[PDB]
């Protein structure tokens, strides 16, 4: 086993994994869309219900233990040991869209390395059509059909989703993004190359970016022409819409895919701490940060909001109406492009969301090639190296059919579809699993044995009341309500649902799969067979 | 309906400089291309240059980049072209035509009359 | 620079028949899934005026007789049935990023 080194290593991968790219752009327009700052409330209350104790039992089980995510359950419950399995599908769903998305954000970056920044204009090849929506002009032309030439230059030159009719047609292959996707996976291959050491170091300087240029986009954003709009907008309290349950699940959602508990991340990054570590603290600590950060980002963004509708003198809910990474490289590249300071904010902007991508494509990818290493000690050898290329190599096949002219399409069903009920019922399992089958005392226990104490009576109801029941109640909302998915002027199709559910119920199907096998292969009894699948096994 | 109204022909003198104008109207003046072609007598066309009267963003292809000089004026809708060291060579007619957008290839369906320099 | 050769320089071929125009570019024109390539056509005494655009699809007041097709560094320019009304100079000229450039010019007669 080898040690994370400094203390800071550990803290930064946390923050790092914590703080992603989905709370600098589906955070604020959730909480927009759920009350204002009326939202706040609810967020914190689902997270200190269900997003920082299972961040706290995450690292718990991964310091204690010090194993992956397919030796762990060898030690506490050995008949949920295709969690391991379902983890390493699960990221590999995710790692297909999140370096397609990474991919995207370095086409941007190099694009923005030109005196003129090319989405200001309606002069170039890829604006084409409808121009009337501009900046700076007294002349209120307005058209149902119009819009800017920024949304131009993502739609027709970055993605070209003009050369296809939907996911019904999915032809070419764009060879800049492929470029772009090589790039930033040798990069990846050579973050992840020795082992957690060097992720460390580049974490070291990968993480710290972001913070830094997340202070002068505020800074910047504040000195801005109407900005106090978008505030007083992104802070508005509206508890008449907190009456209904959607504002609630959205909170839970959010902060759930945020602090990323049932992902395999923690346990890997743990497995490294040393016994005599306080994991408390630092769950405490990255969960904070890590709701800062996702608050400074609304603000950030609510202030480039207001500034845009004051120049553009239209009502806030509306120049930010469609969702997903189009919001950041629509929104925020036109507010770039009116800035005098555009080629350098661009720059600095893309190079945020390049760290914020890499961080998490890099704890995901350790943690999956740590759980992996686990499981078989004997490829650890001189199989490290062959391994990581290997993970590589099939990210980079799978977000192939991402990386296509309507690749959008499947990057927004897999960042809606794979970000849904497996996760959820993965991390019920493990937490039931920690709660019953492995006992809520024997944790604390261990708890107590490795820090110094045990965890209060509130972790300790709310690990076997609150987290699987708010999990369960997260997955019987999320089942009954299938999404309506629509890009740019395009309504996804019936069979675009049952292929969503297909490939988010391939990666839990991995559980029951194992639980038959386990139960066959051993011999016995009914009753023994159950026994002998809940304790677990000698050292 | 797009028109593209332009001036008359002038006298080439050796050694001066004339200004051909080309008044535009019926469509966006600052969100389309304003090309310059020349026609000489008996021969093909020759491609002078373009300009976007949206910024003053202005292109040129080969021996007309130091001696053409494209203006635009969104006040009036008229897009100017300069030349310079008129010699013998540039006696030819000079038309005006309207690029389209992107998604048409930028097609010149809308030009001028033509002012015949002689 | 994209050039552009013209085959044939001269075109005759009497009425009622088809007309066939190339084009070989030198370069790329399509980079965006529409070809950057149009086709104009003058007469002795008039402007000259768009036949086809993007290589594919007619322009406003264009009959359907001028059908055009090709893509990549090789188009075709089909002009069937031909009348006495037909007889001009057609073009072909790039609207490629980095240069347009006009062609050669066939005057087909007849
Ligand atoms: C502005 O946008 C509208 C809507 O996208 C464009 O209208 C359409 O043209 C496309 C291509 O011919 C058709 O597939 C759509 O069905 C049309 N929309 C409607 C509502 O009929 C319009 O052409 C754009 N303006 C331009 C390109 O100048
Ligand atoms: C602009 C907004 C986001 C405010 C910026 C917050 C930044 C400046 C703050 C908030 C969280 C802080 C980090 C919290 C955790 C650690 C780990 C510790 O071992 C070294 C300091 C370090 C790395 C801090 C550096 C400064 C920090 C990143
Ligand atoms: N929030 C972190 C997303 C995430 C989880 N697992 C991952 C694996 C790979 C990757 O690129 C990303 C991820
Ligand atoms: N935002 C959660 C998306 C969602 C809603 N219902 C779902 C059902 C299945 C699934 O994979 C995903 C979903
Ligand atoms: C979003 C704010 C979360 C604060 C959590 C505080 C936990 C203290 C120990 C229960
Ligand atoms: C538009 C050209 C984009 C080129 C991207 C190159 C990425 C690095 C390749 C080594
Ligand atoms: C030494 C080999 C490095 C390979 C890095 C990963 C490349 C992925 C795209 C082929
Ligand atoms: C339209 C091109 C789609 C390419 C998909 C490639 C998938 C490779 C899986 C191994
Ligand atoms: C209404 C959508 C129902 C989708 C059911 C998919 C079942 C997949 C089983 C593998
Ligand atoms: C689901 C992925 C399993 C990888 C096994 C590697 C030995
Ligand atoms: C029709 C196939 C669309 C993409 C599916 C990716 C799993
Ligand atoms: C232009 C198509 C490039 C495909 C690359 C696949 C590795
Ligand atoms: C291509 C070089 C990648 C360096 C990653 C950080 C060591
Ligand atoms: C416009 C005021 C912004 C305050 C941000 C505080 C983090
Ligand atoms: C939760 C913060 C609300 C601020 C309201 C300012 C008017
Ligand atoms: C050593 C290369 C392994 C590639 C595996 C692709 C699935
Ligand atoms: C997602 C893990 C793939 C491992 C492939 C090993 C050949
Ligand atoms: C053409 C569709 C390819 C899907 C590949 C999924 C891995
Ligand atoms: C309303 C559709 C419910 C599907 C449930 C699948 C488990
Ligand atoms: C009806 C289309 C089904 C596509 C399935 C892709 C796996
Ligand atoms: C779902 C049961 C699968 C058993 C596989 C045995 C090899
Ligand atoms: C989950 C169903 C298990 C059946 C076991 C039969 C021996
Ligand atoms: C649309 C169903 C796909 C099953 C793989
Ligand atoms: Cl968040
Ligand atoms: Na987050
Ligand atoms: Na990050």
């Amino acid at each position: 086993r080898e040690t994370w080194g400094k203390k800071v290593d550990f803290l930064l991968s946390v923050i790092g994994y914590a703080v992603d790219l989905g709370n600098v752009w589906r955070f604020p327009y959730i909480c927009y869309q759920n009350g204002g700052g009326a939202f706040l409330l609810p967020y914190t209350i689902m997270a200190i219900f269900g997003g920082i104790p299972l961040f706290y039992m995450e690292l718990a089980l991964g310091q204690y233990h010090r194993n992956g995510c397919i030796s762990i359950w060898r030690k506490i419950c050995p008949i949920f040991k295709g969690i391991g399995y379902a983890i390493c599908i699960i990221a590999f769903y995710i790692a297909s869209y999140y370096n397609t998305i990474m991919a995207w954000a370095l086409y941007y970056l190099i694009s923005s390395f030109t005196d003129q920044l090319p989405w200001t204009s309606c002069k170039n090849s890829w604006n084409t059509g409808n121009c009337t929506n501009y900046f700076s002009e007294d002349n209120i032309t307005w058209t149902l059909h119009s819009t800017s030439p920024a949304e131009e230059f993502y739609t027709r030159h970055v993605l070209q989703i003009h050369r296809s009719k939907g996911l019904q047609d999915l032809g070419g292959i764009s060879w800049q993004l492929a470029l772009c996707i090589m790039l930033i996976f040798t990069v990846i291959y050579f973050s992840i190359w020795k082992g957690v050491k060097t992720s460390g170091k580049v974490v070291w300087v990968t993480a710290t970016f972001p913070y830094i240029i997340l202070s002068v986009l505020l800074v910047r954003g504040a000195t801005l022409p109407g900005a106090w709009r978008g505030v007083l907008f992104y802070l508005k309290p509206n508890w008449q819409k907190l009456l209904e349950t959607g504002v609630w699940i959205d909170a839970a959602a959010q902060i759930f895919f945020s602090l990323g508990p049932g992902f395999g991340v923690l346990l890997a990054f743990a497995s490294y701490n040393k016994f005599n570590n306080n994991c408390y603290q630092d769950a405490l600590v990255t969960s904070v940060v890590n709701c800062m950060t996702s608050f400074v980002s609304g603000f950030v963004i609510f202030t480039v909001l207001g500034y845009m509708a004051e120049m553009r003198n239209e009502d806030v809910s509306e120049v930010a109406k469609d969702a997903g990474p189009s919001l950041l490289f629509i929104t925020y590249a036109e507010a770039i492009a009116n800035m005098p300071a555009s080629t350098f904010f661009a720059i600095i902007f893309f190079l945020m969301l390049i760290t914020l991508g890499l961080d998490s494509t890099f704890a995901g990818l350790e943690g999956v090639i740590t759980a992996v290493l686990d499981e078989f000690p004997h490829v650890w050898a001189k199989r490290r190296e062959r391994f990581v290329l290997a993970v590589v190599i099939t990210c980079f096949f799978g977000s192939l059919v991402t990386l296509t002219f309507g690749g959008a399409y499947v990057v927004k069903l897999l960042e809606e579809y794979a970000t849904g009920p497996a996760v959820l019922t993965v991390a019920l399992i493990e937490a039931v699993a920690v709660s019953w089958f492995y006992g809520i005392t024997q944790f604390c226990r261990d708890v107590k044995e490795m820090l110094g104490f045990s965890p209060g009576w509130f972790w300790r109801i709310c690990w076997v009341a609150i987290s699987p029941l708010f999990l369960l109640f997260i997955i019987c909302s999320f089942l009954m309500s299938p999404p309506q998915l629509r890009l740019f002027q395009y309504n996804y199709p019936y069979w675009s649902i049952i292929l969503g559910y297909c490939i988010g119920t391939s990666s839990f199907i991995c559980i029951p799969t194992y639980i038959a096998y386990r139960l066959i292969i051993t011999p016995g009894t009914f009753k023994e067979r159950i026994i002998k699948s809940i304790t677990p096994e000698t050292p | 309906q797009v028109q593209l109204q332009q001036s008359g022909p002038e006298l080439v003198k050796l050694g001066a400089s004339v200004r051909i104008s080309c008044k535009a109207s019926g469509y966006r003046f600052s969100y389309s291309w304003m090309n310059w072609v020349k026609q000489r007598p008996g021969k093909g066309l020759e491609w002078i240059g373009r300009i976007y009267p949206g910024d003053g963003d202005t292109k040129y292809s080969g021996k007309f980049k130091g001696k053409a000089t494209l203006t635009a004026d969104k006040s009036s809708s008229t897009v100017y072209m300069q030349l310079s060291s008129l010699t013998s060579e540039d006696s030819a007619v000079y038309f005006c035509a309207r690029s389209a957008y992107g998604s048409e290839g930028f097609a010149m369906d809308y030009w001028g009359q033509g002012t015949s320099v002689t | 620079d994209i050039v552009l050769t013209q085959s044939p320089a001269s075109l005759a071929v009497s009425l009622g028949q088809r007309a066939t125009i190339s084009c070989r570019a030198s370069e790329s024109v399509d980079n965006y899934g529409i070809s950057f390539l149009n086709w104009f056509q003058q007469k002795p005494g008039q402007p000259p005026k768009l036949l086809i655009y993007a290589a594919s699809n007619q322009g406003s007041g264009v009959p359907a007789r001028f059908s055009g097709s090709g893509s990549g560094t090789y188009f075709s320019l089909n002009i069937h049935p031909m009348e006495e009304d037909d007889t001009a100079v057609y073009f072909c000229q790039q609207t490629k990023g980095v240069s347009w450039t006009f062609g050669g010019g066939t005057k087909v007669e007849i």
